């Protein structure tokens, strides 16, 4: 008679890695890594990204004729811009500060828009012919929405002398520009005035702009350029418009109803319908394992990225043949 | 491994225990079969949950990046920004691949031990009273029927009785 | 007769946590974390902080009337501002550099205060009502005490030409300004020209400032703007001087005496007249752990800051109930 | 433990071993006693010491926060600051947190180590003139005083003459 | 170390066993000599080359520092700059310094673990048929030829024939 | 009659250290650390440096005329730039963007310099008086090869208006400049016109530059002050001048032929004529080592950089007094 002491085996091939010796069958093991995606773009615990599609963030925030969509939009969850969204800026130009603006749009989940200069109100100038074939609507030329490009009236550019108060309980995104003209030639036939200038005031904000003559090459069929900036207007603060000429309006001033994580999220990709509550790049993630693999940039409830392939722990014990 | 019982002077494991980790197996006049020890399997068991739990809870928190975006003559400052972005990738991807790859290892001698501990458990309830084999197996002197066979699971052997 | 081979136990009740097992008692340990501070600002090595208060480092700097008690500062071992001081800007305005000055103070450990231009020399021009409300000192109108705030005399403001040689063998914190006035008639009634400059130039420096004149909103009841400027200027280098109004002189200039190892630290705390070798924004400490845990920016000879709450060894072995 | 001997065969510690970790308890007809083995004990002191002062001096250089200040437009610059400093600390928080719990694991096991070689040290001196009772204690087959049971601790057990 | 054999109950190396890292001496009637134990030593070294190479490999994908230049008045990003090179630089010194100083001490306990596992293989199969002395050296009842040695280093040893 | 079980021994003193102790004798160990360089900087792979020696980047890509050994320079491997060289910026000025630039050139292992700008074209202009004694070549004053420094012929500064059109299928780097002159009556003596600009334009870039005056320490020898601004312009793209006084023309421009990995090395070091596959500003590397700890800036196939001193692994066991 006997008795012996011995160990459990099975019909398990899963294997795993040690320092001294590799692809070590055993018994049981723990893949802690995720390495699957739905493929998909998804709303983000019910909450759905803003989808520019070939809008960029300048195209819709001044309200580029193609970014139509755009107008009023609902809450998002996070954004999704291409890597060179073709409707950018339709008038050739420059966005001043615009990568510190879009590190800004991270910290928000909702605008509301409002009118703060009635294209109306601009009597003893003219709107309405502010416009270019740069950015078609229709067939017809047209402008970003939210700015209106003022030309004079019976051949007269008198001062612009305006004051808007924030009295929302908000932060407040005011956009507006100015153009920059061919020749001196084009500057009169334009404005009138030969020497122009736009000074913007705000509590903080002590600008003067003049706009720069150049000879430049026709981008979308235009050598003229328009150079856009933008400030948060604090509530019960004013801002203070003046100029002679060159001077693009704020007609809309984007309002910041809710602060929240947010990310401006580069994909290609377009839109799924799913939900999820981690997502990346590449798609969405589903899985209570503690690693993934997919892609370094996510936003929600995710487990931590690592650039491994294979990450399994033995649970059990080494199998035997 | 190094605590030499698995794939050791035990040259294998049993298919035919299928209710634990580590056990006995015995043969005599009334049959054989195997027993898992619950006791050192079940500490087996919690070792090994606790490890995996702390293994996750350590890299819980550790580096996320974020999305910046800098124009073109900011281009020195994209470059720190993605030499930091990546040099904290590769810092928490070794740190996952060697805790993974430390403590696998630590794992197979840790279940090598428990066995190992097990075999001596029994080799020093017995004494003098069985034939150490050399393969994980005690042969009787006395006839060790199943109460016999219990009495040494039980840890309850009773040496004066066989001596 | 028998002998038996054993170990130590003991009324120990330290535990220790392994990756297997979490709370295993043990007969010694090794606490390795400190986890105390005083909850003072305090000297480090003897050597006292500067210690603003309500005084930010412009205000410090361009001697505002509210910071007298840092007109001649003894050398100090750290500075200490606020998060948000009150006695910064009186007269509404920007620093320009403001953060990399503050940055090459970490750099330093003392200045040495001297007068550059006489308030006196000002023969051509008037230099006594140089004065605004926004800067009150024992109720009259005053301003900053380092810098001249030039006005025309008689009705007349002539062309300005200063050059300062350094002839110490140190570097030379120099600071000046611009005003900004509200519309083109306090401009005439300032300084009467109607466009004016002022250039500045070193043997490196190369600058010409002018007005910008826009609507802004009171802050601290005044609409215009100052925007102050700073170079250091090196030893046997001559720095000079030329405008025609808007002009904010420097009287005097911050000789540094001292350069070492030094931080600007943010806390509210005040001074608890104590000593340390070790200091943190929330306390200092005194211990000879490897680590602790109170505040990440810290000063001096520290053990590693982690955040960690536990950090303990065990020395002694498994303690048996 | 890995080893066996702690909480394992030997069941229990002593506390009225106070003169050392690891050591002997003799009964005889002339007394009971404790005595420390200095040999193992010193060595486990020494082991330790260098332990815990070569974690102190490997966590010495690591990652030091200095303040920046970042301007209302330097946005993306300042998170990059904050990213940079907050992730060197979970680093350097990971690094000496992991340390810790698989060095203290290793200190545990070490203990349990020496006791188990202190014991197996005995175990060869007496061979078979001793029964191996399985708790840590050998009972003796003669007589053995207080000079026989130092001959013991001594490194000096006299097997021919016992025999 | 941590198994009890090297430096331990067998007391010294062997310079005269040049053909391997662990093995046997014999003496009897014929005379005497060394043979490595080719399998444990096979082993042995195949353990430590993956470990090197293992060790080799995690460390291949590092932070590398790049040079970036910043004027007078971006000293902030440069101090940002430096510390950041620099931070990534002691994470991997502490990295290389530390993984060498583990593994180099699991390396001689691995050296140790397999010594014991040897000398335990050769004693399960003598048994009680020759003396355990506590040197690692076994002390035989019956004259042991250099077969009968061969017969022990073989696995093969004839128990039955020799009691 | 007896056999025994032991392990290797032998004359080996080679030590390695453990957490627990240390000077660890042992049987075999691993130097796993490369602790030494040749000490001289090397052709990487076959291809030289580009060792500028007491020249600049700025020195070289302005073609300073005692950087006459890098007119039409071959492609190279990396760049060696001393810390301080002496042959910077002869007649005093900035580099605009400079650091942005130097940073291009890690991207860039060969240039060939083309002419767009004709010397003689200026036929309405005077080109042939466009220097300084800051920047002698064999003793007679000289200027920056690569741009021209145009003045006034028979007291005349007439509108310049100039066009380049890049018909090459690669980017192109053009440099250019303007000049601030000391005194109004400097300006007139130079360019006669009182008030002057520089406009360029392309598709992207819309600038225009105005002298500023101001009165400056002599830098060698002068107190007039150039400031350099550069482009990449793009293939198919045209780049368009206008001005009316002050402004550096371009001669030559780089073109960008091969895009690789480089980089811009500082040292003191020459060149010994040696060859390499991995390189440091102390040295050069051959090793199979995983680790050195030469220099963390290096290029090319390296062994990881480390500040040990010593990284031995033991292969062997310990080894017996
Ligand atoms: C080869 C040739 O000689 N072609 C002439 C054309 O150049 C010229 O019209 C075109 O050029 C002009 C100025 O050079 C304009 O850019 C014009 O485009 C528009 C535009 O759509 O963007 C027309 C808009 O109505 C105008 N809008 C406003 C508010 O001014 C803008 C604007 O002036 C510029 O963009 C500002 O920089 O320009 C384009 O069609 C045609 C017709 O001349 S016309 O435009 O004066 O009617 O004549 C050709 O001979
Ligand atoms: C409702 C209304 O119309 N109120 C009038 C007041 O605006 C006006 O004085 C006030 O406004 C003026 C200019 O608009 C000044 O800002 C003035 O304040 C001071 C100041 O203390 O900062 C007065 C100083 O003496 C003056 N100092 C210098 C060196 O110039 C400065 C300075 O001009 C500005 O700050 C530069 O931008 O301004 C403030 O009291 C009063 C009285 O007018 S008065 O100032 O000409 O005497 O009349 C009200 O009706
Ligand atoms: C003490 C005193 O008054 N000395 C007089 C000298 O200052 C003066 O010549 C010197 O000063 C002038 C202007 O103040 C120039 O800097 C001149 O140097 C040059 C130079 O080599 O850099 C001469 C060049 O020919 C000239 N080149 C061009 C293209 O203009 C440049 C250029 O004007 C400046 O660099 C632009 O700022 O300057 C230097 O020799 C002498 C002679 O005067 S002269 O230059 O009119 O002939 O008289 C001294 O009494
Ligand atoms: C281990 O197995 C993997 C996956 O099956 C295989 O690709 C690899 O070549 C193996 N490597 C070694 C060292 O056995
Ligand atoms: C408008 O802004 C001013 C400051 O410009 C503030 O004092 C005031 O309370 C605001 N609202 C109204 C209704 O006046
Ligand atoms: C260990 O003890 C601590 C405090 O004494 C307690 O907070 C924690 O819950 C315990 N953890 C476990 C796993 O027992
Ligand atoms: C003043 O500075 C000049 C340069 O501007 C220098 O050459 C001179 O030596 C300095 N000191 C005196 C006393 O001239
Ligand atoms: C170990 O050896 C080194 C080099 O020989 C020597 O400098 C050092 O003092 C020694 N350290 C210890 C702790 O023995
Ligand atoms: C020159 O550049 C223009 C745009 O400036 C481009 O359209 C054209 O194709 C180029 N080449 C020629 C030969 O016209
Ligand atoms: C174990 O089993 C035996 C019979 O085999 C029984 O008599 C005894 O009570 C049991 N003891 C324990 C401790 O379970
Ligand atoms: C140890 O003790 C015995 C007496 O018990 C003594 O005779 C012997 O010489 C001692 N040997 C050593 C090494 O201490
Ligand atoms: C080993 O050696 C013995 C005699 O020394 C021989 O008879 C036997 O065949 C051998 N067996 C093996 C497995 O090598």
């Amino acid at each position: 008679d006997q008795i012996c002491i011995g160990y459990h085996a099975n019909n398990s091939t899963e294997q795993v890695d040690t320092i001294m010796e590799k692809n070590v069958t055993v018994t049981h093991a723990q893949d802690i890594l995720e390495k699957t995606h739905n493929g998909k773009l998804c709303d983000l615990d019910g909450v759905k990204p803003l989808i520019l599609r070939d809008c960029s963030v300048a195209g819709w925030l001044l309200g580029n004729p193609m970014c139509d969509e755009f107008i009023n939009v609902p809450e998002w969850s996070y954004i999704v811009e291409k890597a060179n969204p073709v409707n950018d800026l339709c008038y050739p130009g420059d966005f001043n500060d615009y990568e510190e603006l879009k590190h800004l749009l991270s910290r928000i989940n909702h605008f509301e828009k409002i009118q703060i200069i009635p294209k109306s109100s601009w009597s003893s100038h003219e709107a309405s012919l502010g416009v270019s074939s740069a950015c078609p609507y229709q067939g017809k030329s047209s402008f970003f929405r939210n700015v209106v490009w003022l030309i004079k009236k019976n051949s007269t550019y008198p001062t612009i002398k305006r004051s808007y108060n924030n009295t929302n309980q908000e932060d407040l995104l005011v956009l507006w520009g100015i153009h920059h003209p061919n020749d001196a030639a084009e500057q009169t036939k334009l404005y009138q005035n030969p020497t122009t200038y736009i000074s913007v005031g705000t509590s903080t904000l002590n600008q003067r702009l003049v706009p720069r003559i150049a000879t430049r090459s026709k981008v979308n069929g235009q050598s003229g350029r328009m150079e856009f900036f933008w400030t948060i207007l604090k509530p019960n603060d004013a801002i203070n418009f003046e100029s002679n000429g060159n001077f693009i309006a704020p007609e809309y001033a984007y309002k910041i109803v809710k602060k929240g994580d947010s990310t401006i999220m580069k994909s290609e990709l377009e839109y799924g319908n799913c939900n999820t509550k981690c997502q990346t790049p590449m798609g969405a993630i589903n899985s209570s394992m503690p690693f993934h693999n997919i892609h370094p940039l996510t936003i929600g409830e995710c487990p931590k990225y690592v650039k491994s392939n294979r990450l399994v722990l033995a649970t059990g014990l080494r199998n035997s043949p | 491994g190094l605590f030499g019982a698995i794939a050791g002077f035990i040259e294998g494991g049993w298919q035919g225990m299928v209710d634990g980790w580590y056990g006995y197996h015995h043969s005599n006049e009334q049959g054989s079969g195997y027993a898992a020890d619950k006791e050192s399997t079940q500490k087996a068991i919690d070792g090994v949950t606790n490890k995996v739990n702390s293994i996750i809870d350590k890299m819980n928190t550790q580096f996320e990046a974020v999305g910046r975006e800098f124009n073109n003559l900011e281009r020195r400052i994209e470059n720190l920004n993605k030499k930091m972005e990546d040099g904290f990738l590769d810092v928490w991807t070794y740190n996952a691949e060697l805790l993974v790859l430390m403590e696998n290892e630590r794992t197979l001698d840790f279940h090598d031990s428990n066995v190992k501990n097990l075999y001596d458990k029994v080799r020093l309830q017995l004494r003098d009273n069985a034939k150490e084999l050399g393969n994980g197996c005690f042969e009787f002197y006395h006839k060790c029927d199943n109460e016999c066979m219990e009495s040494v699971r039980n840890g309850t052997y009773d040496y004066p009785q066989y001596s």
